[PDB]
């Protein structure tokens, strides 16, 4: 049976996907201190857009990223790099 | 799109 | 520098002893439960609450498993007479 | 209690 990942994503992995409200955008639970953006085009698809607090989904690609300017939609500081991660609808 | 960027892994 | 590692994962259905699980409060069941996609129910025995400091969520490893099913209606667990579950004993994982 | 009760599957 599945189990979730936790940190040091890949594609395939069932993530658990949570609401940041500090960061103003939905991030993949984890453990490790950097930040797995939900990209933006996968909401839809997993009823996040019309809010809800939480949706399980499997990674189907992953982007190393680093922000340039201060003020940017991920709400990081200047110079952060993160990942942006697409993910689907996952059921048992 | 404009304020942040891709890396290299 | 570069390094591996492993990583454990959140089991989410069939729990046993040992595995890494999310525990969350129900409001539904008036309880801490095993976060699980399957119907069967595992709250978290009472005894356990303590040391996680629950006396929202958090991952915690599963240390005892009993089944238990509901001989009436009116239960601490709100579930329907008859309801087969789990109840788990689990410390803190940090 | 007899709230609920322990059980086992069959062997
Ligand atoms: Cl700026
Ligand atoms: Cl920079
Ligand atoms: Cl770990
Ligand atoms: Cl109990």
């Amino acid at each position: 049976s599945e189990k979730i990942a936790i940190r040091d994503f890949q594609v395939g992995d069932l993530v658990l996907i949570i609401l940041d409200e500090r960061h103003d955008n939905y991030v993949l639970f984890t453990v490790s201190p950097t930040l797995y953006f939900l990209h933006s085009e996968s909401l839809p698809a997993l009823d996040l857009k019309p809010r809800r607090p939480w949706v399980l989904g499997k990674v189907m690609e992953k982007e190393y990223c680093q922000a340039k300017k201060a003020q940017n939609r991920f709400k990081v500081p200047l110079g952060t790099k993160f990942y942006r991660v697409k993910a689907v609808s996952w059921n048992k | 799109e404009d304020s942040f960027v891709e890396i290299r892994m």
